[PDB]
């Protein structure tokens, strides 16, 4: 755990969008050039309409980086409501992240919690036809590929949360050779709208997420194992609703009775064939009987219910399986009357 | 000239910018494209995307592919299929009209379930009876029953309350012309149908819609 | 409204695409020909490379035809999927095409649910690549007029959902002296994809859209106001 | 009929597949530029791993492009089933060209061919 880990004060820019992969390599400095922020913050004054956009300089040489993100919002809304909605957007998504470092990264749990919670920055586009900022909190820090491999849990999240932030957080950014856009400066040579700093942080060092700097107070982790190790989640995700209610649900259609009720779970009902006898007439297709038994599949969120062998002759029922919270709990208010 | 030849571009106006359109590819793509910079306003039907496999793909759940992606543009929307083989991988299509809620608003007034009064009430039908309020409307709450007959995509979008309320407010937009209730005076509107009386049948559900009866008997029907 | 007015036993196809007009109102055998049902199936049979073009024969003198509608996706689908995208589309048709016979063609909404979800003709191409068909709606009656005012409503819809079936209608077929080729015969003679039928439906009645039988089932709807007011 | 429409001798060539919107307008020397002919000979030597990908500089002023073909047969054929397959290929290529122009464009069928 040398000190080259320790410290990371270089700072790797790139001057123009979708700068070739031909010459990155090479280092160009029409292209690329390294700097240091007092060297950087010079540089900006200096070209008042550049276009910078930091990337990290080799993926094998200093992986480290802070915990940062940007959120896209798609209208214009009141300054306390973005007061109001940044604090729980802020307190959501420690919760879910400190979980998957509890989870995958063998952390402990309320160490990271107070880390992030304690010190934060934020920035804000001028652009009111679409409000966009970054968040970058300062005293956390982990290796490209805990972030690469933590995408999945940051999508769950944005689908089934209540911010409108945290709704239309951008997981993309977390790529391979990722470009964040320093604060202040211009996307394309024509379009003057550029991040503005906000209070209380106005040191350049304290918005970009490569100076790492590790003080007596910042916690560290990353994944134990390598990124090509990963095991997707079974047949199931746990983001919307427990197994016996689903399957309740699906039971409630079929009018008759499921003889093989008890050998699904968890992993088993997309192979099982749902072997019925129709005492009554098919709550499906109106028919007497089938040749041939149903069957389930789950796919996007749902369970497509439909009878094998010639699918044709029975119609297709889709059971919606919502992955909403609040409605959950107000299903259960209302169901004990 | 090109108006005698088609009326059809590959970019009209009104679409959305083309590097918003991309953004929505790239969150369909749960993983990274690695030949990202090769896309432009020109050639983004041609160069065929590589992408990189660490998790399962979004589109045909498997492990991985022998070949990559490649997009197509028809009708006001990009469409995504996969070289090679067709059949190993599934077909998803991004649009780019405009927003979804209006959309949802769109389906919910074609399947006639609200109306406008005389009075200025909105009527709505639930329960397989029409139903109408002053002081609280019921829009949000058809909305709400009736989420369960829209494709899959539609549905799990109607469950916040906000969302239910914006839909509500396009819906009472477009209903501009008035129509007339109560004037078929042979039948007996009950709680979960109305009651024919010429020929004594019972009829329930579509059929027992077309006759606008606004009050009920307040029961329902038991033909034991 | 007299006996001729509900039946029309007469069918009038093409045999060529990019006929001339004079040589369609000359009527002469080489182009143009009448046909019955039964002796249809008998020119296509003897003429197993002909190829057809169905059409309406007068336009101001006859113009109640049936609902048609054409698809044309280009890409393979999966027969859940399949079965899973044409619940929906015919659950989006028939609502657009209900709310605007109710709201400018003064008819009863309900009424036009119930005969276009109850039976309806579905073809299928023998492409393995692509999917396409022509679905035709067979208890619904209207004028070509009226579908010429529904083209507006229909490109909205297309243009506007998610489900590839419904995204992919071909809205251009709807104009004035229409086309529609008949089922069983090629597009070229160098083409070699035709149409085939489907069950439950084999007669081949059941896929002329210039044929016009009202029985009990039927409903009928034309727009009250004519095309010059609207501007 | 000008000069303009009867002179176009300048080469406008991309440098990367796919040039950002943002910057083909601005003529940015990093990604694009205009060169002569005689220009275009030395740049290819001068560089020896370059990657260029000749386009049209101003579409709705200068449209007047001659007739460009692109095969790409991933199979191995011999020479001589080659030299018969080409000359053929001109023959087909030639008649459906000329069927056009002598029925949409009004051209001489005879002249195009
Ligand atoms: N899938 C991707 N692969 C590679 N680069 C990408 C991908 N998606 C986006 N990018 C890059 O990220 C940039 C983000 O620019 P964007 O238009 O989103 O700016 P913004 O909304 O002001 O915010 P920010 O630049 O911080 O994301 C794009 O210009 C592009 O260079």
């Amino acid at each position: 755990m040398d000190a080259a880990i320790r410290g990371n004060d270089v700072i790797f820019v790139l001057k123009t969008i979708g700068v070739p992969s031909a010459c990155r390599q090479n280092e160009d400095p029409r292209f690329v050039e390294a700097f240091k922020c007092d060297e950087l913050e010079r540089y900006i004054d200096n070209n008042p309409e550049c276009t910078l956009f930091e990337s990290l300089r080799d993926e094998e040489a200093y992986s480290i980086v802070r915990i940062f993100m940007d959120v896209d919002l798609d209208a214009c809304l009141d300054e306390i409501d973005y007061l109001t909605a940044i604090q729980d957007f802020i307190i959501e998504v420690s919760n879910c992240v400190a979980r998957f470092a509890f989870t995958e990264c063998g952390a402990i749990h309320e160490n990271v919690i107070k880390s992030m919670r304690s010190n934060f920055s934020l920035t804000k586009s001028t652009n009111r036809d679409k409000t966009s900022f970054h968040i970058i909190f300062l005293d956390t820090y982990t290796t490209m590929d805990t972030l690469i491999a933590m995408k999945r849990t940051l999508l769950e999240l944005s689908r089934s949360s209540e911010n409108p932030l945290t709704r239309s957080i951008d997981t993309a950014v977390y790529r391979r050779k990722t470009t964040l856009r320093v604060v202040g400066t211009r996307k394309n040579p024509n379009c003057d709208t550029i991040h503005v700093m906000q209070p209380p942080h106005d040191n350049i060092e304290d918005y970009l997420f490569t100076y790492v700097d590790m003080n007596n107070n910042s916690y560290y982790f990353s994944l134990q194992r390598r990124l090509e190790d990963l095991v997707p989640d079974k047949l199931w995700e746990p983001g919307f609703i427990s197994f016996e209610d689903a399957i309740k649900r699906v039971s409630k259609i079929f009018i008759n009775s499921i003889i093989n009720f008890n050998d699904l779970d968890e992993n088993n009902f997309t192979t099982v064939p749902l072997v019925i006898d129709y005492v009554t007439p098919c709550a499906l297709c109106k028919k007497r009987s089938h040749k041939h038994p149903h069957q389930l599949s789950l796919e996007n969120g749902a369970i497509r219910i439909y009878k094998t062998g010639n699918p044709h002759s029975c119609k297709v029922k889709i059971v919606p399986l919502d992955g909403n919270k609040l409605f959950n709990i107000a299903q259960r208010i209302l169901d004990t009357n | 000239r090109l108006e005698d030849l088609v009326p059809d571009k590959l970019w009209e106006p009104g679409f959305i910018s083309f590097e918003d359109a991309i953004k929505r590819v790239s969150k369909i793509f749960i993983n990274s494209i690695i030949n990202f910079n090769d896309l432009d306003e020109n050639n983004f039907t041609t160069v065929p995307l590589v992408i990189d496999y660490v998790t399962p793909c979004a589109l045909c759940k498997k492990r991985s592919h022998k070949h990559p992606h490649q997009l197509s543009l028809e009708n006001g929307a990009i469409r995504i299929y996969k070289t090679g083989n067709p059949h190993s991988c599934k077909v998803k299509i991004v649009p780019l009209d405009g927003n979804k809620l209006f959309n949802i608003a769109q389906r919910i007034l074609d399947t006639n379930s609200v109306l406008l009064t005389e009075r200025g009430d909105h009527i709505v039908w639930i329960n397989n009876s029409w139903k109408f309020n002053s002081e609280e409307p019921l829009i949000t709450k058809l909305i709400l029953s009736i989420r369960h007959q829209l494709p899959k995509e539609y549905s799990s979008e109607l469950l916040c309350p906000r969302k239910r309320k914006t839909v509500e407010a396009n819906i009472r937009d477009m209903l501009v012309d008035s129509v007339e209730t109560d004037t078929y005076p042979d039948k007996l509107p009950f709680k979960n149908g109305v009651l024919d009386l010429v020929d004594g049948m019972f009829y329930s559900g579509d059929d027992a819609k077309k006759y606008t009866c606004t009050v009920s008997t307040g029961f329902k029907f038991d033909d034991t």
